[PDB]
C-alpha cells in the first residue's frame, strides 16, 4: 500500500521528451540502418549462406 | 454405352480421393495412406484396363490391340484386380485388430507399419501376378482361343482364384464375424461403426463374389451361356473399384466437405 | 583424461601382435580415435575408426595388413597388425579426435608404446636457430590449397617436446586449442601457412608438426626443430 | 563436396538422430495423466501404488502410466495447463461429503472443461469421500437442499437418500459436461472411497475406452 | 495513502498526455513503403520428437538452442541442419532456454522453478549441468544470459532476478509486478531491461539499481512477448488481445499499436529486424505477420507451421528467421 505509493511518485518525476521528437530518432535510426538489413532488400543469393 | 459411365465414375472418384488425401491437413495419417494406395490402385486399372476392355466390347472381340500386348493385359488385369483385394483384405485386418484391442492398437500404429503393409500386399499382388508375363509371351496359345483373349491356364485359373478369393474370402468373413461379436459385447457410434462394415463387406460380397465363382463353374464344368454370365459379371466387378473410394472416404464428415469443394 | 597405450617389445617380421590404448576419464563412445612416430622420422596417421565404428580409414602403407576396433563398454582401442616388417617399427600413439561445428580434434595424444621389428605438406627449415625471449616464425606449406568452400581452412599445429607426446597448439589454422598460451597465433593464406611465437620462453622447444585435415589419408610435415 | 571433418559431423548428427528416435520410441509407450483437485479432496489417496511438480508411477496389467500432480501454483492455471494438451485424460477429484465447497468445484470443472487448449483431452471424476457423505446424509443435519434447491425436488432415475443425493451430486458434473456436446471429449464418473482397494483399474478401463474412441475416428469407422 | 496515489497517477496521466503533440503515424506519413515482403523456408530442422516451446540464437549467427515437450535440448548448426549436442533433461517441461552471449553455456527452465545452465565446451566432452539455480516460488517463464556469470530470469512469483552462477545465489530481486512474468528482454548495453506480465503492465528495469523506472500500460489481457528496438529507446509488446504496441522510453508512452480487425488470435512472440523497420510477431493462428513498424501496415505473412508457433528469433547479423512450433519443426526463413 504505501510502498505503492512511494514508487508511483518516483515514475512521476522523469525527463520526458517530445513524442515527435521520439518518432524522428526512431526513423532515422531505420532510414540509417536500412541499407545494413539482408530481410528489408533481398541479398544476392552468393552473398547469402542460406 | 453404360461401360463409358463406369470408366468416367472410377477416374472421378480416385482423383478425388487422391486430392482430399493430399490437399488436407488432417487427413494425413497411416490409415489414408493405405486407403490412398487402394485408390492409387484402383485408378491404375480404371485408367489402363477398362477403356481397353470398352473398346473390345466395341470390336466384336475380335482384338485390334498387338497380340503380345494382350499378355500383359491380363498381367495388368491380374495384378491390379489382385492389389485391389488384398487391400481390402488388410484393411479389414487392421479394422478387426484396432477393434478388439484399441490400447494395443495404438502401441504400434507408427507409419512403418502402414509402409509395412503397402509393401507386403504389393509384393504379395506381384508373386500372384508373376507368371502371365513368362508364361503367356513364349506361348500364345495360352492366352488366345479363337481371336478371344483369355486366360487358357486351367490350372493357373483354378489355384490364382483360391488363392486370391478364396483365402481373402474366408479371411474377411472371420474378421466382418469377429469384429461384430466383439462390437456387439458393449452407443450409437458402435451401431453405426457396425452399420458401416456390415454394408462394406455385403457390398464387396455383393460386387466380387459371382465372378470369382462363374469363373471357377467355366473350367470346372452351355458354354456360350457361361460365357456370357462372365463376361457380365466382369464387368460387374469392374464397378467395385468406382464403389470402395467412395464408401471407405464418405462416411466421414471431412471426406464430403472436401469432395463437395473441390466439385 | 589418460589414454595409457599397452603392447609391444621385440616382434620377428612376419609376426602378429596387438596393441592397445584404454581411455579413462572421457566419453570413450562419442570420440573418434586414431599416428605412429619412427625411431628417427616424423608422425605418419596409420587407422581412424568413427564414433560407433561407421566409418575406417587406414594407410595405404598399412592397409590389407592392419585392422583397428573400438569396444566401448570397456573403453579400449585395439590394432591388430598382420604381417610385421622393419618398417612398422615405431612408437604408436593412440589419439582422440571429435567432430561437430567449432570442436578441435587431435586435441589430446597417449604416451605410446614402441615396437621394435595424397597432400604433401613440407615445412622449409628442419632446425632454426632461436634465443629466449626472442620472437620465432615457423613456416610451413601445402601443395594442395587447404581452404574448403565452407570456409574453414584445415591446418593443425603439433608441439612434441623431448620425451613427450604432440600436443595441439592451433587448428585451422586460427583457432587456440585450450590450454595453449596466447603466444601462439597462426597467420594463414591458401597453400601457405605460419606459426608465429612471441616471447618465446624454455619449454616450448621442440618440433612443430604441421597436419592438413582436408582429406584422407592425414599428412603430417616433416617438422621444424627449436634449441636455444 | 563436404570436407573429412563435415562428414564426420554430419555422422554425429546421425547418431544423435537414432538415439533420440530410440528414447522418443520408449517415451511412446506410457500412458500420461493429470490430476487436479483444489483442495481436501484425497487426490493423492485416490491411488495406492504410490517441489514445482509432483510425478507418480502406477503400472496395471503391464501398463505404464505418469500422473503428473501440480501444487506449487496459485488456484489460477491458464498458463501451466497449456502444457498438458497432450495427455490421455484428466483426473478430476472432488469431495462429495462438503456441500459448501461444490458450487467452486463446480465452477472449476466448467473451467477445465470448456478449456479451449484441453477441448480434445477427456475428464475422469472421481466423487470422493462417498462414505462420509452418506454419514452426512443418513445424520440429516446438513441438508442438501439449502445448498442446492433442486434436490428438494428430485427422483433418482445403499438407503435410497443416499443413493438419490449422490446421483445429484453426480448429474450436476455430467451435466455440465454434457453441455459442450462435442464428442471429442467425454466426462467418466466414479463414486470413490477414502480407502478403495481398486482405482488404477478404473482409470485404465477408462483409458481403454478413450484411446479405443480415438481409434475409431481415426479408422473412419465413427 | 490511497488517496495520494490517486493524484500521482492523474499527473502521470497528464504528464504522458502533454507530450503527445504528435503521432508516430503523423511523423512518418511522407515515407517510402517497403512494399510487400517475400520469405521462404531455407531451411527445416527435424528431430524434436514433441512441439517446440523455445528457442535461442547463438551469437555466432549459426548455432541455435531449442527446448520442446520430449525432454530434449538440441543445439543445431543452422546452415548444414546438423545437430551439434543433444541434452538430456531432468524435468520435461521446460518453457524456455538461453544461449550464452559467448557461447560457453545454455539455460534451461521450467515448471521445476529451478534454472539450470549447461557447460557445454569441457574436457571429457560431455554437456553437463554447471549450476542449477533455485530460490523462485514459481515457473521460470523466460531467461536471459547477460554475460557468462550473470543471468536473470522472470518467475510465476511474479519477480525477476539476477543470479551469480558462479555463488549461486540471488544478487538482486525485482519486485514491481502483480501477476506472473511471462516475458522478458534484455536492452543491447545491458545496462536496463524489460518485463512484460499477466498484470499487462510492462516496467522498465535497472539491472544494477534493483528499481523500477517506468512502467507502461496499454494491455487489457496478459503480454505473452516482449522484445527491444535495436536501437534502445524503444520496445515491442504481445498480448493475447491479437495486437502489438511499441513502446518508446524516453516519451515513456505508446507510440503505435498493430491491430488488425482480421486476426484475432493472441500474440505468442514478437521479434524486430536489424534495422528496426519490421516488427515478426508469432500467433496462434498458425502464421507470423511482418508489420511496418514505422507504418504498422502489413508487409508479408510467414505460413508454414502445421500448429501455433511457440517461438520466433531474428538472428544477429539479421540474415535469417527461425520460427518454431507444436508441431515439431523449426523453419528458417530469409
Ligand atoms: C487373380 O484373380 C483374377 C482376377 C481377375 C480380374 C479381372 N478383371 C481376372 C483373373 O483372370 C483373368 C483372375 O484370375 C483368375
Amino acid at each position: 500500500a504505501r510502498k505503492l505509493v512511494e514508487q508511483l511518485k518516483m515514475e512521476a518525476n522523469i525527463d520526458r521528451i517530445k513524442v515527435s521528437k521520439a518518432a524522428a530518432d526512431l526513423m532515422a535510426y531505420c532510414e540509417a540502418h536500412a541499407k545494413e538489413d539482408p530481410l528489408l532488400t533481398p541479398v544476392p543469393a552468393s552473398e547469402n549462406p542460406f | 454405352l453404360l461401360t463409358a459411365v463406369v470408366i468416367i465414375l472410377t477416374i472421378a472418384g480416385n482423383i478425388l480421393v487422391i486430392m482430399a488425401v493430399s490437399l488436407e491437413k488432417k487427413l494425413q495419417n497411416a490409415t489414408n495412406y493405405f486407403l490412398m494406395s487402394l485408390a492409387i490402385a484402383d485408378m491404375l486399372l480404371g485408367f489402363l484396363v477398362m477403356p481397353v476392355s470398352m473398346l473390345t466390347i466395341l470390336y466384336g472381340y475380335r482384338w485390334p490391340l498387338p497380340s503380345k500386348l494382350c499378355a500383359v493385359w491380363i498381367y495388368l488385369d491380374v495384378l491390379f484386380s489382385t492389389a485391389s483385394i488384398m487391400h481390402l483384405c488388410a484393411i479389414s485386418l487392421d479394422r478387426y485388430v484396432a477393434i478388439q484391442n484399441p490400447i494395443h492398437h495404438s502401441r504400434f500404429n507408427s507409419r512403418t507399419k502402414a509402409f509395412l503393409k503397402i509393401i507386403a500386399v504389393w509384393t504379395i499382388s506381384v508373386g500372384i501376378s508373376m507368371p502371365i508375363p513368362v508364361f503367356g509371351l513364349q506361348d500364345d496359345s495360352k492366352v488366345f482361343k479363337e481371336g478371344s483373349c483369355l486366360l487358357a491356364d486351367d490350372n493357373f485359373v483354378l489355384i490364382g482364384s483360391f488363392v486370391s478369393f478364396f483365402i481373402p474370402l474366408t479371411i474377411m468373413v472371420i474378421t466382418y464375424f469377429l469384429t461384430i461379436k466383439s462390437l456387439q459385447k458393449e452407443i450409437s457410434n458402435e451401431q453405426k461403426a457396425c452399420k458401416v462394415l456390415g454394408i462394406v463387406f455385403f457390398l464387396f460380397v455383393v460386387m466380387w463374389c459371382p465372378f470369382f465363382i462363374t469363373n471357377i463353374m467355366a473350367v470346372i464344368c452351355n458354354e456360350d451361356v457361361i460365357g456370357a454370365l462372365l463376361n457380365v459379371f466382369v464387368w460387374i466387378g469392374y464397378l467395385s473399384s468406382a464403389v470402395n473410394p467412395l464408401v471407405y472416404t464418405l462416411f466421414n464428415k471431412t471426406y464430403r466437405s472436401a469432395f463437395s469443394r473441390y466439385i | 583424461v589418460q589414454l595409457v597405450e599397452s603392447g609391444g617389445g621385440l616382434v620377428q617380421p612376419g609376426g602378429s601382435r596387438k596393441l592397445s590404448c584404454s581411455a579413462s576419464g572421457f566419453a570413450f563412445s562419442s570420440f573418434g580415435m586414431h599416428v605412429r612416430q619412427a625411431p628417427e622420422k616424423g608422425l605418419e596417421w596409420v587407422a581412424y575408426i568413427s564414433s560407433g565404428s561407421g566409418t575406417i580409414y587406414y594407410a595405404d602403407t598399412v592397409k590389407g595388413r592392419f585392422t583397428i576396433s573400438r569396444d566401448d563398454p570397456k573403453n579400449t582401442l585395439f590394432l591388430q597388425m598382420t604381417s610385421l616388417r622393419s618398417e612398422d617399427t615405431a612408437m604408436y600413439y593412440c589419439v582422440r579426435s571429435i567432430y561437430y561445428y567449432g570442436s578441435s580434434p587431435f586435441d589430446f595424444w597417449g604416451q605410446g608404446t614402441t615396437l621394435t621389428v595424397d597432400i604433401v605438406m613440407t615445412q622449409a627449415t628442419s632446425s632454426v636457430p632461436v634465443t629466449p625471449g626472442e620472437s620465432v616464425s615457423i613456416s610451413c606449406r601445402s601443395s594442395k590449397s587447404l581452404l574448403h568452400s565452407n570456409g574453414n581452412t584445415y591446418l593443425y599445429w603439433f608441439l612434441q617436446r623431448p620425451g613427450q607426446s604432440p600436443q595441439l597448439l592451433i587448428y585451422r589454422m586460427s583457432n587456440l586449442a585450450s590450454g595453449v598460451p596466447d603466444r601462439f597465433s597462426g597467420s594463414g593464406s591458401g597453400t601457405a601457412f605460419t606459426l608465429t611465437i612471441s616471447r618465446l620462453e624454455a619449454e616450448d622447444v621442440g618440433v612443430y608438426y604441421c597436419m592438413q585435415h582436408l582429406e584422407y589419408p592425414l599428412t603430417f610435415g616433416a617438422g621444424t626443430k627449436l634449441e636455444l | 563436396t563436404v570436407s573429412a571433418e563435415d562428414k564426420a559431423a554430419a555422422e554425429r548428427s546421425k547418431m544423435i538422430d537414432k538415439n533420440l528416435r530410440e528414447d522418443g520410441e520408449k517415451a511412446r509407450r506410457t500412458l500420461r495423466l493429470l490430476l487436479l483437485g483444489a483442495d481436501n479432496s484425497g487426490k493423492s489417496t485416490i491411488v495406492k501404488q504410490m517441489s514445482g511438480i509432483f510425478e507418480t508411477k502406477f503400472q496395471v496389467d503391464k501398463v505404464n502410466f505418469h500422473m503428473f500432480d501440480v501444487g506449487g501454483q496459485r488456484d489460477e492455471r491458464r498458463k501451466w495447463i497449456q502444457c498438458f494438451n497432450d495427455v490421455t485424460a484428466i483426473i478430476f477429484v472432488v469431495d462429495s461429503s462438503d456441500y459448501n465447497r461444490l458450487q467452486e468445484a463446480l465452477n472449476d470443472f466448467k473451467s477445465i472443461w470448456n478449456n479451449r487448449w484441453l477441448r480434445t483431452i477427456s475428464v475422469i471424476l472421481f466423487l470422493n469421500k462417498q462414505d462420509l457423505l452418506a454419514e452426512k446424509v443418513l445424520a440429516g443435519k446438513s441438508k442438501i437442499e439449502d445448498y442446492f434447491p433442486e434436490f428438494a425436488r428430485y427422483t433418482t432415475p445403499e438407503d435410497p437418500r443416499v443413493t438419490r443425493a449422490k446421483y445429484f451430486i453426480r448429474k450436476e458434473f455430467v451435466d455440465i459436461s454434457t453441455a459442450s456436446g462435442d464428442g471429442r471429449h467425454i466426462c467418466y464418473p466414479h463414486f470413490t472411497c477414502a480407502v478403495d482397494t481398486e482405482n488404477a483399474r478404473r482409470i485404465f478401463n477408462d483409458c481403454k475406452d478413450i484411446i479405443l474412441q480415438m481409434n475409431l475416428r481415426e479408422y473412419n469407422l465413427v | 495513502l490511497r488517496q495520494e496515489a490517486e493524484q500521482l497517477k492523474n499527473q502521470i496521466r497528464d504528464a504522458r498526455k502533454a507530450c503527445a503533440d504528435a503521432t508516430l503515424s503523423q511523423i512518418t506519413n511522407n515515407i517510402d513503403p517497403v512494399g510487400r515482403i517475400q520469405m521462404r523456408t531455407r531451411r527445416t530442422l527435424r528431430g524434436h520428437l514433441a512441439k517446440i516451446y523455445a528457442m535461442h540464437w547463438g551469437t555466432d549467427s549459426r548455432l541455435l538452442v531449442s527446448a520442446s515437450q520430449d525432454g530434449k535440448l538440441i543445439i543445431w548448426d543452422s546452415y548444414t541442419t546438423n545437430k551439434v549436442h543433444a541434452i538430456p533433461l531432468r524435468s520435461s517441461w521446460v518453457m524456455t532456454c538461453a544461449y550464452a552471449p559467448s557461447g560457453n553455456y545454455v539455460a534451461c527452465g521450467g515448471l521445476d522453478n529451478i534454472c539450470s545452465i549447461y557447460n557445454l565446451k569441457t574436457r571429457e566432452g560431455n554437456v553437463r549441468v554447471s549450476r542449477e539455480l533455485a530460490g523462485h516460488t514459481g515457473y521460470l517463464s523466460c531467461c536471459r544470459f547477460l554475460d557468462d556469470n550473470q543471468i536473470v530470469t522472470s518467475s510465476g512469483d511474479t519477480t525477476c532476478a539476477l543470479w551469480d552462477i558462479e555463488t549461486g545465489q540471488q544478487t538482486t530481486t525485482f519486485t514491481g509486478h502483480t501477476g506472473d512474468v511471462m516475458s522478458l528482454s534484455l536492452a543491447p548495453d545491458t545496462r536496463l531491461f524489460v518485463s512484460g506480465a499477466c498484470d499487462a503492465s510492462a516496467k522498465l528495469w535497472d539491472v544494477r539499481e534493483g528499481m523500477c523506472r517506468q512502467t507502461f500500460t496499454g494491455h487489457e489481457s496478459d503480454i505473452n512477448a516482449i522484445c527491444f528496438f535495436p536501437n534502445g529507446n524503444a520496445f515491442a509488446t504481445g498480448s493475447d488481445d491479437a495486437t502489438c504496441r511499441l513502446f518508446d522510453l524516453r516519451a515513456d508512452q505508446e507510440l503505435m499499436t498493430y491491430s488488425h480487425d482480421n486476426i484475432i488470435c493472441g500474440i505468442t512472440s514478437v521479434s524486430f529486424s536489424k534495422s528496426g523497420r519490421l516488427l515478426l510477431a508469432g500467433y496462434d493462428d498458425f502464421n507470423c505477420n511482418v508489420w511496418d513498424a514505422l507504418k504498422a501496415d502489413r508487409a508479408g505473412v510467414l505460413a508454414g507451421h502445421d500448429n501455433r508457433v511457440s517461438c520466433l528469433g531474428v538472428t544477429d547479423d539479421g540474415m535469417a528467421v527461425a520460427t518454431g512450433s507444436w508441431d515439431s519443426f523449426l523453419k528458417i526463413w530469409n
